[PDB]
């Protein structure tokens, strides 16, 4: 179980969402059954002016 | 303008036409609207979409330097895309506040060439010279009243003592001092005299039904006209130039 | 596949008249706006062998700029299902009429 | 909707399509399209 | 005789600065919760046919109402005004050997 930090999010999140998980030589490991994380939006900054 | 500005803004200013001065014509046009077209323009009552100025400010003065022959038009192609690429990086208040004062110079440098040369007083033949221009020049069934009546058109415009000349969005109005019915669509009675320039006096089974097209219209329009005309004018027996040969003497009889 | 290209084509427009259509495309009143001809959203809903009805359902949706509706069946041996990058279930090399008409 | 179709001897599917509006951009700097899409009524967002 | 009058409260906007926003149902001015699960990529068909949970593709919409299929291809919008950021918490399950391929 992870707790990772801040990441900045896109301002559309679609409803199909790719979920790739890889090893350290770029490879789709098959010995995987059950995974499953969250994600939760908070406000960084404005890109509203100056 | 370059142009960066669209026309015909009429879905977000019909509604403040008709709250604020009131307008009649606005509300005529809003009436006849379909239920989508109607819900477009009730929003933007209540709020008004915010619009970005920099790239319209930006491309005011790439178009200066281009009067000025400082460059050439094939670059503002590409130092246009390479000043916008600069000012959405180094966004600030300080930059804003330089574009707005260069911007502040290109209306006064040009203001400047109002006064001094004053051309205020030739205000009206540029309206008028702009509303010659998209017109066809090539009537068919014409083309000697039709070259004819632009001139002594033009001839109006610098003998009258006051005409304004002023114009709406799509077309030009004209407005002399007689009360009332002061108001002349030069843009409408254009439209109307399309046919009649050729038209000569032969057939008719009843008088009528060629003098009766004429509209309200552009029949004051061959009233303001005909003092200014003479029989050295519009080529004889045809249409047009008997009506200007009667209403030249309904105009110097009633004096 | 052996090789693969991209193919494009300029118009060799005058950069003097090139510029200003250049300025003018780049505002935010001259935007590109497109429309798929079609303009639908297809839905295949199973009809099993033997049965004669079906039962569509959709619940409650904003329906504005609403046009109208389009239906034909098809059979579930021709019609395979596009997204996945194989279909094991879909053995048929005839015409498909889902992609075709 | 209920539909009525003859009973056939294999499986089928019911190619429904709802009529609906499809629409799309700009180029405000070099290198650089942001796009907009959406569709009426069924809205993807 | 100088009666004070107050001022009438705004009430504060939805759709607003910090607005997740959801079409049918009331958005919200918080922060939220979603989810990328292995239960759901079931039922949804044409972006996993046989994939395993390295690479698969889920939902996050978790609406029972309009259902299914079109639970997915709609968006969460996030708001443009602000410039957002997510917390990612993961939970994983394995099942590997020592001595394999």
């Amino acid at each position: 179980v992870a707790d990772h930090g801040i990441q900045p999010l896109k301002n559309s999140l679609t409803g199909v969402q790719r979920v790739t998980l890889t090893d350290d030589r770029r490879r789709s490991c098959p010995y995987i059954y059950k995974t499953l994380a969250t994600v939760t939006p908070k406000v960084l900054s404005s890109a509203t002016l100056q | 303008d370059p142009g960066l500005k669209p026309s015909s803004l009429w879905t977000h200013k019909i509604i403040d036409s008709i709250i604020a001065n009131r307008s009649l014509s606005a509300v005529q046009n809003f009436r006849k609207q379909p239920l989508a077209n109607k819900l477009t323009a009730l929003e933007d009552a209540i709020v008004q979409p915010r619009k970005d100025t920099t790239p319209e400010t930006v491309a005011a003065i790439l178009q200066e330097l281009v009067a000025m022959g400082a460059l050439q038009p094939n670059e503002v192609g590409p130092m246009f895309s390479d000043l916008m690429i600069r000012v959405h990086k180094y966004n600030s208040t300080n930059v804003q506040n330089n574009l707005s004062v260069l911007l502040g110079d290109i209306r006064a440098a040009q203001s400047e060439a109002i006064r001094s040369t004053n051309v205020g007083e030739l205000s009206n033949q540029v309206v008028l010279n702009d509303f010659l221009s998209r017109e066809p020049a090539v009537v068919p069934q014409g083309q000697h009243n039709y070259e004819a009546f632009k001139q002594t058109l033009r001839l109006m415009v610098n003998e009258a003592p006051n005409v304004t000349l002023f114009k709406s969005g799509p077309d030009t109005l004209m407005q002399v001092n007689i009360r009332g019915v002061n108001t002349v669509n030069l843009n409408s009675a254009f439209k109307n005299l399309k046919n009649f320039w050729g038209v000569q006096l032969d057939t008719e089974i009843v008088p009528g039904s060629i003098s009766s097209k004429l509209s309200s219209n552009t029949r004051v329009l061959l009233l303001f006209l005909a003092p200014f005309t003479n029989d050295s004018t519009f080529t004889p027996d045809t249409f047009i130039s008997q009506i200007m040969r009667l209403y030249r003497e309904t105009v110097a009889a009633s004096i | 596949y052996t090789q693969i290209n991209l193919y494009v084509s300029f118009f060799p427009m005058n950069y003097d008249t090139q510029s200003e259509l250049e300025l003018m495309l780049r505002n935010a009143t001259n935007d590109q706006n497109f429309s798929d001809y079609l303009g639908a959203v297809n839905n295949l809903y199973q009809i099993p062998a033997g049965s004669s009805t079906v039962v569509v359902n959709i619940p409650d949706r904003s329906w504005g700029a609403f046009r109208g509706w389009s239906f034909t069946r098809l059979k579930v041996s021709e019609t395979p299902r596009i997204g996945a990058t194989q279909d094991p279930n879909f053995q048929y090399s005839g015409s498909i009429p889902y992609l075709d008409g | 909707m209920q539909f009525t179709v003859d009973p056939m001897t294999e499986p089928t599917y019911l190619m429904l399509l709802f009529g609906v509006f499809d629409q799309v951009i700009n180029q405000p700097t070099r290198s650089g399209i942001s796009v907009a899409y959406l569709r009426l009524p069924f809205a993807s967002g | 005789m100088e009666v004070y009058v107050p001022p009438p409260r705004v009430m504060a906007p939805t759709e607003g600065r910090n607005s997740i926003s959801y079409n049918p149902i009331a958005p919200l001015q918080d922060t939220t919760h979603i989810y990328i699960i292995d239960n759901k990529t079931s039922d949804i068909e044409n972006l996993n046919i046989h994939k395993d949970h390295s690479n698969f593709y889920t939902n996050i919409v978790q609406n029972v109402d309009v259902a299914p299929s079109d639970a997915a291809t709609q968006t969460i919008k996030l708001d443009e005004r602000s410039r957002w950021g997510g917390e990612l918490h993961t939970i994983l399950k394995t099942n590997a050997p020592n001595v394999t391929e």
